[PDB]
């Protein structure tokens, strides 16, 4: 028989580069103990600004341009499966779930939130109003900032290196003092790259987490501990990493791009 | 090796129970596998001592007279039975542990049996049976129960780690016990020796093979049965008592774990002599086998005149002669240390393994020799009333242990603990270890027995079970792993996304044995297994697989003749072993296919395996083909190798009829290459908006060129702007030379940055049919 | 934070015996019934890809990695070792003769006892619990002093299960492995650092786990068996 003839055409899956993203990062930090969590895309003002230390009327509550929602019979679960009240809107960060878990839970812990997120901003390639986030928090006494330094160097090492390093800058987020902003060293391509923003997780953070607590009858367990946090644009990784040059492609279900990735893994 | 709870007791007086000491041992290092309860003996069982024994005329046994109290005849048929001894007392109406059937009063022949003597056996003391157990005829007031000297007694089965030699020594274990703060009794070897000199001699002409060699010497002796107690502690350890010298030797070797025998001087003559064994000298031993002796072996010989005979093997086992009975009046006493692999070799050389053998191969006590002499002494002089000579005989100096440097601190570092220092020496010092130093790194000597420790960490080993493992705290490591540690675990994962993949797309995994059956090499058209064992576990796993695919169709067999799947697909990823070993990657299919279950079709059979194959690559990214290609185990014209992309690896094709057959299997198809496969990194590649150029297409070419060729020159003449490639149809074909066919080819073509000008289409079309069957 | 690599089925006797402290003629070269193998122009590699010489066998317990491991790389480090491995004893319903180890090691400076303890109560909480704890008693082994048997508390059935045996590296391994180094021209690693390793059954745990009651069931390629399994994940 003619041997060199095709086969039954059989269907060969592939996945999705952020899923495939998602996946490495998390793979990463799995192995330093973290666990991943997802919390929910429909959000409460409460969670995603008045938890974390956000203003209503001054400048912070500025830098997120978000999505307001309407309609009824719409319920949103706390993170006790509790109804909780806000003006409803699209998760701006993945944040929030720092609250949600802190409330659920006792330290100290590890954990890392993927999450698809949504901001108001102009579609351009390197921008977009739909893309995910990964978010980091470790919580338990004796954390310091060395220890989201070394974190931080880990996944550097991890991604690119062990010729690359870590660049901690200050900047300023509400929900964190000492904040900062990093970038890491791309050996190949020879640039920085800023990845996302971190810190110290914010003594009124820790504070609202235990009031919430109270209030849902649980005893405080965050006085005393200490913490740190990080989030990260998964899409500005991937097409670092994966080649990609347009951001909007990401979310373009053109086949001719998605089956490209169908082996890297 | 058995634990009688109150024998070891003795050592240790303190001891709580049986299960606290479980409880201790197993925190010492010592598993125990089992637990029992011993001596039940009922009130029927008493003691009696024989004051006649009288043979029934024209039979084989003996009408006992016995002061049990009242007097009273018993029938016995067992030799050892005669005058002078105390015997056990099975009355009429006792319950034994052997006979259901009650004691009672039987008339044997001519007289009527009050009951009867018993063996071992029968008591349940012990296996032997062949006899009656002798006891000193006044061991205890004639009717006195026998439960009322014999309790019953606990016995534990321990685990002795080879790296605790001084542990088959009851007393080992229980200068343990004292370092957890157990009190502990040594016995006192009391003893009243005789100036005078010993008629006899030693010469060690082997001393490789005798290190430390020790005699002693007593006389006097009145040997009998040992006294109840130690029949008991013996019985208990599962060794059966004799008299009470020989009983001695046996105590004492469990004692301490130093064996030692006792030589009648009636048979040595002028003197010991420890050497190896004459070719083909004979030796009747102890257990009345007559063995022949390799020159290798280490005897103990003695010699009269000119005269060099062999008395026993040394550290195995006695000699049958030589070995001491009821008219014997003065012995030799062997005490020694031998070479461990002398015996070894020695031990498994003639077919033995004995209490003896097991120490001297495990470890003996190289200084225990002479305190082991003093003991077994006292204890004859004691129990046999022997005179014992003050001096020995002794062969060979051996150098004490030397001093371990001991760090406290390194040893709390090492377990992750903060014992304080007083403790930690205070443990050494009570397991017998000299501690001298001021501090802050120690002079530590260990006693001798104990040739486990011979580094610091040895040592270390050793506060922590002492103080406790469960006293060691929990913690969790930090730190940044060394540079060429990253990126290790790449090809474990690749092969697991692998593995992984293939479960998805519709395989079964299935383990096979590593081994391979030589015949099969033949069944299986398959050059012969490279590696072979030496002990295989069955000529039929005598080969180490060469390939995955035989065994995956031997699966496939006997799942047939077990459950009748109608098909089946499935895979295993293992190692195969050729000049190296190799990891293999194969894929067996067969049954109906897929398709329709009620409907009538189905799609089956080698193109079916394909499309999986094509499709398992589509999602690795690889570009993989097959080409025809001979293949001894594969049917030809369906076989092939194959190409993951551009390289050769494994085949693929229909399993050859001839084995289909050879076996009652039907139809097969397989597939097996090597892993790990080779990686494209992904190169990403921006798609082009402006729309394809599309075309239909035929090329008739000879019925047997393959579609390789075929497809391979179309595509490399197509142009750089060839999108897609594909083949919608074929026939061989009325309307067409009887030996070509026909191709539907259907084509994409496509320009990045701008649309195809029409120009380029039918023109680049053209740069392909031309050199197409231009060639 | 451990990695997971892979070793070779067919060893050398020199990295199953005699890199751990394990004696040819001693008691401990017979705690281990092996399959010795024979045939010419097979070629076995070292940890560098060198051509190593010694008896060949089948890997009698996956601790040979340990060395073939630290011989090619720099502590510290954090690895696991699965692998088949083979031994001689008769095939009964918790016994084989062809089965798979799980081999763990960790070494570098300061490395002590506790965190081998903490490792494994790690991993009892993660099987079972966290109403599950973990029992180390004292054990002999040639390559770590001091050795240690574990047990796991399975709250569930209610007993005690003998998972495998661990320790503190022995210095003589550690000492085997540098001299080793130096024979290939690297400079010495394992001086002054510590380590500890551990190995388990995995048939032994899988059974429990998966409810599995015949580990010969394992190796037999029924697939009324297999199938069973399909959808654990
Ligand atoms: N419009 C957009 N499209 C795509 N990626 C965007 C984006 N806006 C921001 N990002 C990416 O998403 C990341 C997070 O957004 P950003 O608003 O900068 O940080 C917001 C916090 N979630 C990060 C943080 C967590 C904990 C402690 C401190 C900081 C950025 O680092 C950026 O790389
Ligand atoms: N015949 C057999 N069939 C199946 N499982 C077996 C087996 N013999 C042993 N095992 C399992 O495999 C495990 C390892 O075998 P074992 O000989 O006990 O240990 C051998 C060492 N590889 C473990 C170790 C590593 C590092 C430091 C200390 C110890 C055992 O705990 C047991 O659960
Ligand atoms: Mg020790």
């Amino acid at each position: 028989v003619d041997v060199s003839l095709p086969g039954a055409s059989l269907f060969s899956g592939g996945l999705h580069p952020i899923t495939l993203m998602e996946r490495e990062l998390v793979e990463i930090f799995r192995a330093l103990g973290y666990q991943a969590v997802e919390g929910p895309e429909v959000e409460s003002e409460f969670f995603n600004f008045d938890a974390l230390n956000i203003p209503e009327h001054h400048p912070a509550r500025d830098m997120w341009d978000t999505f307001w929602l309407t309609g009824e019979g719409f319920r949103l679960e706390g993170p006790l499966g509790e109804e909780v009240e806000g003006r409803l809107l699209l998760r701006t960060h993945t944040s929030p779930m720092q609250v949600r878990y802190m409330v659920a839970h006792t330290p100290p812990f590890r954990i890392v939130v993927p999450g698809r997120v949504f901001r108001f901003e102009q579609t351009d390639a390197t921008h977009e109003a739909v893309f995910h986030q990964l978010e980091g928090l470790v919580v338990g006494e004796g954390i310091a900032m060395a220890h989201l330094k070394g974190a931080i160097y880990e996944l550097a090492q991890a991604l690119f290196g062990p010729d690359s390093k870590v660049r901690f800058q200050p900047v300023y987020f509400p929900f964190v003092e000492p904040g900062a902003q990093f970038a890491v060293w791309w050996p190949e391509g020879g640039k920085w790259l800023e990845l996302g923003g971190a810190g110290m997780v914010h003594p009124k953070v820790f504070q609202a987490v235990d009031a919430y607590r109270e209030r849902l009858g649980l005893p405080p367990a965050y006085r005393g501990v200490t913490g740190f946090a990080f989030g990260l644009g998964v899409e500005r990784l991937a097409m670092l990493r994966y080649g990609i040059p347009d951001i909007r492609y990401f979310f373009g279900g053109r086949l001719k791009f998605l089956e490209q990735f169908k082996g890297v893994l | 090796m058995r634990v009688p709870f109150s024998w070891l007791k003795a050592y240790v007086p303190e001891l709580e129970s049986p299960e606290v000491l479980e409880e201790r041992l197993a925190g010492l290092g010592f598993e125990t596998d089992r637990i029992e309860r011993v001596f039940p003996i009922p009130r029927g069982v008493v003691f009696a001592r024989v004051l006649e024994a009288h043979p029934i005329p024209g039979t084989r046994l003996k009408r006992l007279v016995l002061d049990a109290g009242r007097t009273v005849e018993v029938v016995s048929g067992a030799e050892n039975a005669r005058k002078g001894i105390g015997v056990a007392l099975a009355l009429p109406g006792t319950e034994l542990p052997g006979l259901g059937q009650k004691v009672g009063e039987r008339v044997i022949q001519g007289v009527r049996s009050f009951g009867m003597a018993l063996s071992p056996r029968e008591l349940g003391v012990g296996e032997y049976g062949g006899g009656l157990l002798e006891f000193p005829e006044d061991a205890l007031p004639p009717g006195t129960p026998l439960s009322e000297a014999w309790p019953e007694e606990v016995v534990l089965d321990l685990e002795v780690t080879p790296n605790r030699p001084d542990a088959l020594g009851l007393l080992g274990l229980a200068r343990d016990l004292h370092a957890l703060g157990y009190a502990l009794v040594e016995p006192e070897a009391a003893l009243k020796a005789e100036a005078l000199p010993l008629p006899f001699a030693l010469k060690v002409e082997d001393p490789e093979g005798a290190p430390h060699f020790t005699l002693g010497y007593a006389f006097g002796l009145r040997v009998a049965p040992s006294p109840l107690w130690m029949q008991r502690a013996l019985f208990a350890a599962g060794m059966r008592p004799i008299n009470n010298v020989v009983d001695v030797t046996n105590y004492v070797m469990l004692e301490r774990a130093q064996p030692m025998h006792a030589f009648d001087l009636r048979f040595v003559g002028e003197g010991i002599a420890v050497r190896r064994a004459r070719e083909g000298e004979r030796l009747k031993t102890l257990d009345g086998v007559e063995r022949t002796l390799h020159p290798e072996d280490l005897v103990i010989a003695g010699w009269r005149g000119e005269e060099s005979f062999p008395l026993g093997l040394a550290g195995v086992m006695g000699g049958a002669e030589s070995e001491v009975r009821e008219d014997t009046e003065a012995i030799a006493l062997e005490v020694a240390c031998f070479d461990p692999v002398s015996i070894r070799k020695t031990a498994r050389r003639h077919g033995l393994r004995t209490e003896a053998s097991h120490r001297f191969e495990r470890g003996v006590d190289p200084l225990g020799q002479v305190p082991a002499q003093r003991r077994a002494l006292s204890l004859l002089q004691a129990l046999a009333g022997a005179r014992v000579a003050e001096a020995l005989l002794e062969a060979g100096s051996p150098k004490p242990p030397e001093a371990i440097p001991f760090r406290p601190e390194y040893a709390n570092r090492l377990l992750g603990t903060s014992y304080p220092e007083a403790e930690q020496i205070a443990i050494l010092k009570r397991l017998g270890c000299r501690v001298e130093g001021e501090g802050p790194t120690y002079r530590v000597t260990p006693p001798s027995h104990r040739l486990d420790l011979r580094l610091e960490e040895d040592l270390v080993e050793e506060v922590a079970r002492i103080q406790g493992y469960e006293t060691i705290p929990l913690a969790l490591p930090a730190f940044f792993p060394a540079p060429d540690n990253r990126g290790v675990e790449a090809p474990y994962r690749k092969e697991q996304r692998l593995r992984e993949v293939l479960s998805g797309l519709g395989f079964q995994e299935v383990y096979t044995y590593s081994f391979m059956d030589p015949e099969d090499a033949r069944r299986f058209r398959l050059d012969p297994p490279r590696l072979l064992l030496l002990n295989p576990l069955a000529p039929e796993k005598a080969a180490l697989r060469t390939h995955l695919f035989p065994g995956l169709v031997r699966v496939l067999k006997e799942n047939l003749d077990l459950d009748r799947p109608e098909r089946a697909l499935l895979f295993e990823v293992g190692r195969v072993f050729r000049e190296r070993e190799e990891t293999h990657l194969a894929g067996l299919l067969f049954g109906e296919g897929v398709g329709l279950p009620w409907a009538k079709e189905r799609l089956s059979g080698y193109f079916l395996l394909k499309g999986y194959l094509e499709a398992l690559f589509a999602r690795l990214g690889l570009a993989f083909r097959v080409e025809a290609q001979a293949f001894p185990f594969l049917h030809p014209g369906v076989s092939g190798r194959v190409l993951v992309e551009g390289e050769e690896v494994g085949f693929l094709g229909a399993l050859h009829p001839e084995i289909a057959q050879e076996l009652e299997l039907p139809p097969v198809h397989l597939f097996e290459l090597r892993l790990p496969l080779p990686d494209k990194p992904l190169a990403f590649q921006d798609p082009s908006r402006h729309p394809a150029a599309f075309r239909d297409l035929a090329v008739v070419v000879p019925a047997p060129t393959p579609y390789g060729e075929v497809e391979a020159l179309v595509r490399e003449a197509a142009g750089p702007y060839l999108e897609s490639l594909a083949l919608f149809d074929l026939y061989q074909g009325p309307p067409l030379p009887e030996g070509h066919k026909s191709l539907a080819f259907h084509l994409r073509f496509r320009h990045p940055k701008r649309t195809l000008r029409d120009e380029e289409v039918e023109e680049a079309v053209s740069r392909v049919a031309e050199a197409l069957r231009a060639r």
